[PDB]
């Protein structure tokens, strides 16, 4: 019941960009506590 | 202090897992009762941290702890979130030097496995 990875942070793509125009189009909020 | 992080959905979830498909170790496959933590360590020329992620067909614990460089501080908790029918994704200030851990809980589940579909960001 446990296992680690390891990645690096990436870097937002330029040309996913367009991807973040549909994104704050349809970006609904959601809570973090539940 | 801490800064409190934001969390929202979005409905292409077809065309996000199209995306990160094409890559070999953006997409896990956690076990029945695994919790995969993903450590994810602030970039120097970083100030934020990002995430998305989603799943196929069940929902999966998820939630963000920060390590301090044993000091933790819990960023998101760990609740279940239905990443089956929308992508879920957020966004957190770095508070240090420190790493993410991302964890990824499915402790709860006896007899499914959870193929998830997931990438981080940084943000100068």
């Amino acid at each position: 019941g446990n296992r680690v990875i390891d990645a690096e942070p990436r870097e937002i793509p330029l040309e996913y960009a367009d991807d973040l125009l549909e994104a704050m189009a349809h970006h609904r909020p959601v809570p973090c506590s539940l | 202090v801490i800064a409190a992080p934001s969390m929202w959905t979005r409905p292409q979830i077809k065309d996000f897992k199209e995306k990160i498909q094409q890559d070999a170790d953006s997409v896990i496959t956690v076990g029945r009762g695994e919790v995969v933590t993903v450590r994810v360590p602030t970039h120097e020329e970083g100030s934020y941290l990002f995430w998305e992620f989603a799943t196929d067909n069940y929902d999966i614990g998820f939630g963000v702890y920060f390590e301090w460089t044993p000091l933790l501080d819990e960023i998101v908790p760990v609740y279940r979130r239905d990443c089956h029918e929308e992508v879920y994704a957020g966004s957190h200030q770095y508070p240090g030097r420190g790493v993410y851990l991302l964890k990824f809980d499915n402790s709860y589940s006896l007899w499914r496995s959870k193929s998830v579909y997931y990438r981080v960001y940084y943000t100068r």
